[PDB]
RNA sequence: GAUGUCGGCUCAUCACAUCCUGGGGCUGAAGUAGGUCCCAAGGGUAUGGCUGUUCGCCAUUUAAAGUGGUACGCGAGCUGGGUUUAGAACGUCGUGAGACAGUUCGGUCCCUAUCUGCCGUGGGCGCUGGAGAACUGAGGGGGGCUGCUCCUAGUACGAGA
RNA sequence: AGCCAGGAUGUUGGCAAGCAGCCAUCAUUUAAAGAAAGCGUAAUAGCUCACUGGUCGAGUCGGCCUGCGCGGAAGAU
């Protein structure tokens, strides 16, 4: 088993939907302008303010990412190529650091 | 056991003891009589 | 180890006698035999335990015992029951003839160094029961 | 304990009447004392004070003149009966619900009672609550406005149902404490008997009497609240649970039958149910049919019953005996309570009513069975004992077969007699 | 207190030196060392030990009594071992010493298997049996501790390890 | 891929024509019962005279879906209609003898054993 | 010289008097299954019918469907079913105009974010001659749920079940 | 406080044996024993407490009045 680590595909500004599976609103019964919209982000008046580390919009992938315990399928020396089973992070052409499985 | 604010030896086996900072009853009869403070 | 009250004089009555203590793996055929030929000479219905060392192959000896007290106060009395509570109704007070008559039953192994002692042990049943003394 | 006019109408027509002894006995039973009964007759109720106007006008001129408390009806009223009655007469009214309420109300003295008796008031006074009378008035306001969001009415309904159901919840924790209590005996073989029936049959002191247990009786209607459970000894099975039980009367309030759900667990597991009748009153079917209505109504109708009618002693020259179905299986039974005449025969019929097997074995061993007196005496007893020649012991034994089996897996079982 | 003021008599043939507040002891059966609490003078004035309070500490006589019962438990160890029972009732239970490892059926689905401390040793008369011996008293009393934790006895039918000295109180099960 | 409300017909000869399924059984918020998943249905459709009866509630299990299943070499056998297998509550067994249509052999398990026994094919 | 009200949606956050999962004492704990108390806040913690509903009843689930705080969290985030305008009608009251903590049908919800906060992303300078890389890691965030089946084993326990 | 020894006679008191409950609740030989403290026994047997002495050589027992401490003591950025 290995670990692979890589730059993930970059999605650019991602919206609370997409990057934080947030649900929306309803399409229609009334609904005003306010369809794909975060919500609600606080409560009232007693903390006041927005917590740090909330779950808002923003920059999505682009981002270190490892994935482990990935099983080694083929080890091939005279074609310097190595089959790991699943997906593993990044676009084509990327860089990728390949560990042995740290938990295995 | 049971925890209450009053411990009190409940038969004549019962011996209060002091242990953590905490007062226990224990008996070496009935295992219902062990308490502590609480 | 269990213990109960046999019937001396009677042998295969249904209700009360069987394991008396022959259950207990005493050759009755042998101990009530004995044991009854040493009874007739006793008066008739005295239910009399005796103490219990015996064996477990068909072999048994047992020691002497003297007769009861409690049984023979209540024939004089004319009555063959018990009152709740003594000391408020009472089964006809007895005669201090028949308290020593009773008493003398358990004079013969007493080792007591005066004899009269044994009257307040008499006379305690005689009032836990309501034979009050005149 | 105050002045009360009493009213009781005679509606013959159908089968909401109600007995005007059993209704003054319920209102001494409360303590009240009566200045007036007032009678009338109808075809159906009236919808705007349960009687006619005339009847009204005539119990407002009895308040009037006797300087009466309250008004007792022996029916059920609607609120707005209620409402246009105290219009008339500035008296209080109370309904034949309210008075048993209250009756319950004052003889309850454990945590169990008093928890269910406020459940059945707080249900009781849900349903009344039809003037919202209060200083704070109607709130006007519009689209964008400040102001409680919700009306008075709908307000004081969601807190009512609030505290419902928290009485509730507490009762369901006495339930699970009583089905604690219960479950320490369904693991054993438990037989268990529950004397149920209406008030003042003698059942409690019929339960008195067998179990040598002081419990209270008295001439006092619903004189014993919440059960009583004692040991008692049975022939053929040995040890038995009897168990005394709060009476009935004719139609007990819905919401009161509900709110005695942890009381009447007894009843709806009893391996036996003594329906206890008493045979001197006059409205005995009318005592079989409520009391079967209200098992209905809890839904414990399916469990065996046995009938017993008590207080014989007040028929003449009556000798008690046990009237016994097509099966050959006792279905009533006879008995009196204070002289004590069918209880050796109640006795008898109990252990005929449940029990599983008829076999006697006889046994016999060589010295080795001390311990089979102790295992005998111990499940059961000896049935028939006796010894024979060459110190041999012959008993005879019958005993359950789980206490056969047992017994057979404790000992070597060499007797070759007892399976 | 008493226990403080009665002395130890050492017997012969046991080596003792009173390196400071270390005390260390040498016997037949093996060498043990403490280090007694700072309130505790421990002294030699004869074939024997004295043990007494240092002033300016209230404890003082309490740490006293404690330093004469360690010590004499270890001159008692290095003269003669200290021993232990227990004793494994049950179906199929059973014990067996490997050499400073002691295999335990207890009904497990696995075998458990206890590795003895250094002066420890242990042997088995009979399969349902363990015998201690050892040097330091509290050493042993925590590995036959340590060996009742798996099973200790339950009420019903006394299952399990326990002290050979130990009565086990039984209770009756549940009513019929 | 079944959900609740969702219209499935019966391969079976229990008596019910058309179910619907009215919870998804598994665990806590499950989405879809697939092919050899067990669902609580109520009937909706059936002949008269027959074992089950209309708005009946009672179990059974999915035997085809449209939306179909994935083989480990990566094939997807897809149905026309989705059907299931009535079954009784407290045994799971099947209440009617035939089966009609095919099935797969992703019931080959040790409970569906007689749906796979009695199916026409696979 | 205005601090928008009930319920719903979206998004949550803390407390622990713990609903589930973990650890344990007692048990009227034989076993399975429970009860009660103590420690424990890491994670998890229903879908529908009815009703404007919160609740509640019911159906079917789940390991569980916790209890409370946060302007009874959350309308410069949505809605507008309910309450609390103007139209109209029924019952009731009043001579009437009208009224009702009765019911019924209908009935406008604005704001382009300066500051705090928060999610992302840059410019400047600094880090002591400048520049290019690769790091250590002080510190911070994420994550931490659980069911069912089989073996041990029809064994331990249990009269059996 | 530690360390050895005895708890028996009527009698299984009576209405189940001291030990479900109820009434007598008194003797006894005697250094001593409550018609019996719970356990336990179907209940006896058994368990042993109260009950009394031996050996053990400096303090020990438990009520009162008070100083200061301990537990009783769980909330929401
Ligand atoms: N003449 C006679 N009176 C009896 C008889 N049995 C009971 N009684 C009397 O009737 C009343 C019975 O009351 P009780 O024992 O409480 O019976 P209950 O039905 O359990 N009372 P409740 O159900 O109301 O709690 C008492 O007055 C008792 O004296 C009987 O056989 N004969
Ligand atoms: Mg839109
Ligand atoms: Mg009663
Ligand atoms: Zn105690």
């Amino acid at each position: 088993k290995v670990d692979v680590t890589g730059t993930s595909k970059g999605k650019g500004f991602a919206g609370t939907v997409k990057r934080w599976n947030f649900r929306t609103q309803d399409a229609t019964h009334g609904n005003s302008l306010s369809h794909r919209v975060p919500g609600s982000i606080g409560q009232n008046q007693t903390p006041g303010k927005v917590f740090k580390g909330k779950k808002m919009a923003g920059q999505m992938g682009n981002e270190r990412v490892t994935v482990q315990s990935l099983d080694v399928v083929r080890v091939d020396a005279e074609r310097n190529l190595l089959l790991v089973k699943g997906a593993v992070p990044g676009a084509t052409g990327s860089d990728l650091i390949v560990k042995p499985a740290v938990k295995a | 056991m049971k925890v209450r604010a009053s411990v009190k030896k409940l038969c004549r086996n019962c011996k209060i003891v002091k242990r953590d900072g905490v007062i226990r009853v224990i008996c070496s009869a009935e295992p219902k009589h062990k308490q502590r403070q609480g | 180890y269990v213990k109960l009250q046999v019937a001396a004089g009677m042998a295969n009555p249904s209700p009360p006698v069987g394991p008396a203590l022959g259950q207990q793996g005493v050759n009755i055929m042998e101990f009530c035999k004995a044991f009854n030929a040493k009874t007739d000479s006793i008066e008739k219905g005295l239910p009399i335990p005796v103490v219990i060392t015996v064996y477990a192959d068909r072999s048994f000896t047992f020691v002497t015992k003297t007769p009861p007290a409690a049984v023979l106060l209540k024939k004089a009395a004319g009555i063959k029951s018990g009152s709740g509570k003594p000391n408020k109704d009472k089964v006809g007070k007895i005669s201090r003839a028949q308290l020593q008559e009773i008493a003398q039953t358990k004079a013969a192994d007493m080792t007591g160094a005066d004899i009269e002692a044994m009257t307040r042990s008499i006379e305690g049943t005689a009032r836990s029961m309501g034979l009050v003394v005149e | 304990g105050e002045q009360a006019v009493l009213v009781h109408i005679y509606f013959a027509q159908d089968k909401d009447m109600e007995d005007l002894q059993e209704f003054e006995s319920l209102v001494s039973s409360a303590g009240v004392e009566a200045l007036q009964v007032i009678t009338g007759s109808r075809k159906a109720p009236h919808p705007k004070y349960f009687v006619g106007e005339g009847k009204a006008v005539e119990i407002a001129e009895a308040v009037k003149a006797t300087g009466a408390s309250v008004v007792l009806f022996d029916h059920a009223l609607s609120p707005a009966q209620e409402r246009n009655l105290e219009r008339l007469c500035e008296c209080r009214v109370i309904d034949r619900t309210g008075l048993i309420l209250d009756i319950f109300a004052q003889r309850a003295r454990t945590h169990e009672g008093k928890l269910q008796v406020e459940l059945a008031q707080l249900r009781h006074l849900a349903t009344r609550l039809v003037r919202g009378w209060t200083h704070l008035e109607r709130q006007k306001g519009g689209i964008g406005l400040r102001g409680p969001g919700e009306t008075q009415l709908e307000t004081d309904r969601r807190l009512l149902r609030n505290r419902i159901v928290q009485i509730q919840s507490r009762l369901e924790r006495v339930e699970k404490q009583r089905e604690q209590g219960r479950q320490s005996r369904i693991k054993a073989d438990v037989p268990t008997v529950s004397l149920v029936g209406y008030t003042n049959a003698g059942k409690s002191t019929l339960f008195n009497r067998i179990t040598e247990a002081r419990v209270y009786a008295a001439d006092q209607l619903f004189a014993t609240l919440d059960p009583t459970l004692r040991r008692i000894d049975v022939a053929d099975v040995g040890e038995t649970v009897l168990a005394d039980t709060v009476g009935f009367i004719r139609h007990l309030p819905h919401d009161l039958v509900a709110a005695f759900k942890a009381t009447l667990q007894e009843t709806r597991q009893a391996t036996l149910l003594l329906h206890v009748i008493d045979a001197a009153d006059v409205r005995v079917q009318e005592n079989i049919e409520a009391v079967n209505t209200v098992l209905e109504e809890i839904d414990a109708h399916e469990i065996p019953t046995l009938l017993v009618m008590n207080k014989i002693d007040m028929l003449e020259d009556f000798e008690p005996r046990i009237d016994r179905d097509e099966e050959n299986k006792p279905n009533r039974v006879w008995l009196s309570a204070q002289t004590g005449a069918g209880i050796p025969q109640l006795f008898q019929a109990l252990t005929e009513r449940l029990s599983g097997e008829v076999a006697q074995h006889t046994l016999r061993l060589p010295p080795q069975e001390g311990r089979l007196r102790s295992r005998f005496y111990q499940l059961q007893a000896i049935e028939k004992e006796w010894m024979e020649e060459d110190g041999s012991v012959s008993l005879q034994v019958r005993m359950p077969i789980v206490d056969w089996r047992r017994l057979c897996k404790q000992e070597p079982a060499l007797i070759d007699y007892l399976i | 207190s008493r226990v403080a003021k009665a002395p130890v008599v050492v017997p012969a043939g046991v080596d003792v030196k009173i390196n400071g507040q270390v005390i260390t002891i040498k016997g037949k059966n093996g060498e043990l060392t403490r280090t007694l609490n700072d309130a505790v003078e421990v002294k030699h004035a004869d074939n024997t030990l004295t043990f007494g309070p240092r002033d300016g500490y209230a404890d003082g006589w309490a740490q006293a009594g404690t330093a004469r019962a360690l010590l004499n438990s270890m001159v008692i160890g290095v003269t003669e071992g200290f021993t232990k029972k227990l004793q494994l009732v049950g179906v199929g239970y059973r014990a067996a010493v490997k050499g400073n490892v002691i295999n335990l059926s207890l009904g497990f689905s696995h075998p458990v298997d206890h590795q003895l401390p250094a002066g420890i040793t242990a042997e088995c008369p009979t399969q349902t049996e363990i015998v201690l011996k050892g040097a330091d008293k509290q050493v042993i009393g925590q590995v036959a501790a340590d060996l009742r934790a798996y099973r200790r006895p339950e009420p019903y039918k006394g299952k399990g390890v326990r002290y050979a000295d130990e009565v086990v109180r039984t209770k009756e099960a549940k009513k019929k | 891929m079944i959900q609740e409300q969702t219209m499935l017909n019966v391969a079976d000869n229990s008596g019910a024509r058309r179910v619907m399924c009215i919870k998804v059984l598994g665990g806590s918020h499950r989405r879809y019962a697939g092919v050899g998943d067990i669902i609580k249905i109520t009937i909706k459709e059936a002949i008269p005279r027959g074992k089950v009866k209309k708005g009946d509630v009672l179990k059974a299990v999915v035997v085809r879906t449209k939306k179909g299943v994935r083989r480990p070499d990566g094939s997807v056998i897809r149905f026309d209609g989705n059907a299931c297998v009535l079954l009784n509550n407290n045994s799971e067994q099947p209440i009617g003898t035939r089966i009609f249509g095919p099935v797969t052999r992703e019931l080959r398990s040790e409970k569906f054993m007689k749906i796979i026994s009695l199916a026409p094919e696979v």
